RNA sequence: CAGGAGGUUGGCUUAGAAGCAGCCAUCCUUUAAAGAGUGCGUAAUAGCUCACUGGUCGAGUGGCGCCGCGCCGAAAAUGAUG
């Protein structure tokens, strides 16, 4: 009987210096240093907050896979998100071109709270404000 | 005592309160009276008890909730008793039971001993942990704080006699 | 910390008590332990 | 704040028909007993499925809605769950096992109405 | 007293915000009403209070446009007092 703890990695990177040290090492885990393993599943999918069933068995089954990133991020990421270096004020060509917002807010809408029939009409109110374009 | 008034269910013991000084409810061994104020004459009733007010002046509605809740806790303790429990951390120093008072090793270099009042309740069922019980409640707390008053706090470091439900803080010193 | 004014609460969870005449401010923080008497 | 609104709309979301019940399920974070409560849009379809007006506020607002006064849950928590909003025909069996196969005493129900009178609490679960 | 339904799971930083590290965000499902998620915080989390509530319970409770009277701010030099 091994209990699980809910987590989330970084998205895009693979290194697990602190992520695979005291964070998980506290409750219960096994072998670490998953550059080989996290590049095998991180690179092919994700700029957009990716969360997969984090299982801490014994690092026997290769990760890689990749779950469909969630709503706001996988709608709103491919603008660049370029600002933030200085101060927060939704600048840095944060214009996304709503047709591009539809083709990022496009087929990938499988798993959410009981439905989303179209995420480019009602979920854009969360996406655009959380990014910065009001 | 409430936004309205409250019933006070009564079991085991009886009541009385004829002297006027303080009404009473003792169980099997309980003879704890209460020194209740003048008028605000309480009503002796059936298996439930209620209480009054002549008006809504900020003397009478001040005395009202105290007049209820000083009888409502007197009726409870005389049949079973109250208790308060007391944890003690440290690097290896505990209390014992030489007579019916209790020792401790904290830095008097062997002995620390303190004597209980008439509500004597020493009971150890572990190795260092101790709990106090009895009939009263206003004097249980000050005895369970007079036990605390020897090496009470712990600032930088996990030491010290504690309570049970306290999350007491830490902060680093030299390094960490 | 006896200031003779400036008893304006600042820790956002403090609260003010009058007792025996004085005015005390009690937060859950030992930095703010004001009393104006 | 609330005076002319709230009820004038929670009672409209309760009086789409007359086949309501009561409900309560309470302790965790929001989306996965929104699994049960919002997949009342899976076992049903977006119904006011405990849209949760109040009680004592709904209890003297339901005279204005005139839904026969289904006053059973003046005890432990009332939802006044209006399962008649989309389809109250078989959703009770799906809503009982959503809280039955979970943590102990998950979804307690109170009163119920079988579209013309008040159904009993002992016969609402079965 | 009883309860806090997880797509709210970063944007730089992801070494880490999942309201509760350093920056504004002023949407939606749904129900005990919603927490654009106020506070204690460390390695994020872990959790706790209500700033929301249904329950519980039931009728004087949160501020003021202003006045009447009072309180702290107020320490001497032969023994005191209107």
């Amino acid at each position: 009987v091994v209990a699980v703890v809910k987590l989330q990695l970084p998205a895009g990177k693979a290194t697990p210096a602190p992520p695979v040290g005291p964070a998980l090492g506290q409750h219960g885990a096994n072998i670490m240093e998953f550059v080989k393993a996290f590049n095998a599943a991180t690179a092919n999918m994700g700029d957009a907050i990716v969360p997969v069933e984090i299982t801490i068995y014994a690092d026997r089954s290769f990760t890689f896979v990749t779950k469909t990133p969630p709503a706001s991020y996988l709608i709103r990421k491919a603008a660049g998100l370029e600002k933030g270096a200085h101060k927060p004020g939704r600048e840095k060509v944060g214009r996304i071109t709503w047709e591009q917002v539809l083709e990022i807010a496009k087929q990938k809408m499988p798993d959410l709270n009981t439905t989303d029939l179209e995420a480019a009409a009602r979920m854009i109110a969360g996406s655009a404000r959380s990014m910065g374009v009001e | 005592s409430r936004i309205g008034r409250l019933p006070i269910p009564v079991p085991k013991g009886v009541s009385v309160e004829v002297a006027p000084g303080r009404v009473k409810v003792k169980g099997p061994k309980g003879e704890l009276e209460v020194p209740v104020s003048p008028e605000m004459r309480v009503v002796v009733e059936e298996g439930v008890v209620r209480v009054e007010r002549p008006s809504d002046e900020r003397r009478h509605k001040s005395l009202h909730g105290l007049t209820r809740t000083l009888i409502a806790n007197a009726v409870k303790g005389v049949s079973e008793g109250y208790s308060k429990e007391l944890l003690i951390k440290g690097i290896g120093y505990r209390a014992r039971l030489v007579g019916r008072a209790l020792e401790l090793t904290v830095g008097f270099s062997h002995p620390v001993v303190v004597e209980p009042p008439e509500g004597i309740t020493f009971e150890v069922p572990e190795p260092t942990r101790v709990r106090v019980s009895g009939i009263d409640k206003q004097k249980v707390g000050q005895v369970a704080a007079n036990i605390r008053a020897i090496r009470k706090p712990s600032a930088y470091h996990e030491k010290g006699i504690y309570y049970a439900g306290e999350p007491v803080r830490l902060k680093p010193g030299k390094a960490g | 910390m006896k200031v003779r004014a400036s008893v304006k609460r600042i820790c956002d969870k403090c609260k003010v008590i009058r007792r025996h005449g004085r005015v005390y401010v009690i937060c859950e923080n030992p930095k703010h332990k004001q009393r104006q008497g | 704040r609330n005076v002319e609104l709230l009820a004038t709309l929670k009672e409209n979301l309760e009086r789409a028909q007359g086949s309501f019940f009561l409900v309560n399920y309470q302790g965790l974070p929001a989306k996965e007993t929104h699994a049960l409560r919002q997949a009342l849009k899976q076992n049903g379809a977006r119904l006011f499925v405990a849209k949760n007006t109040l009680i004592r506020l709904a209890l003297k607002e339901l005279g204005l809605p005139e839904l026969d006064g289904l006053q059973g849950p003046s005890a432990v928590v009332f939802y006044e769950d209006p399962v008649a909003a989309a389809k109250t025909l078989v959703q009770f069996a799906k809503s009982n096992p959503k809280g039955i196969p979970q943590v102990k005493s998950g979804l307690l129900q109170g009163q119920i109405l079988t579209a013309k009178d008040v159904e009993a609490l002992a016969e609402l679960p079965t």
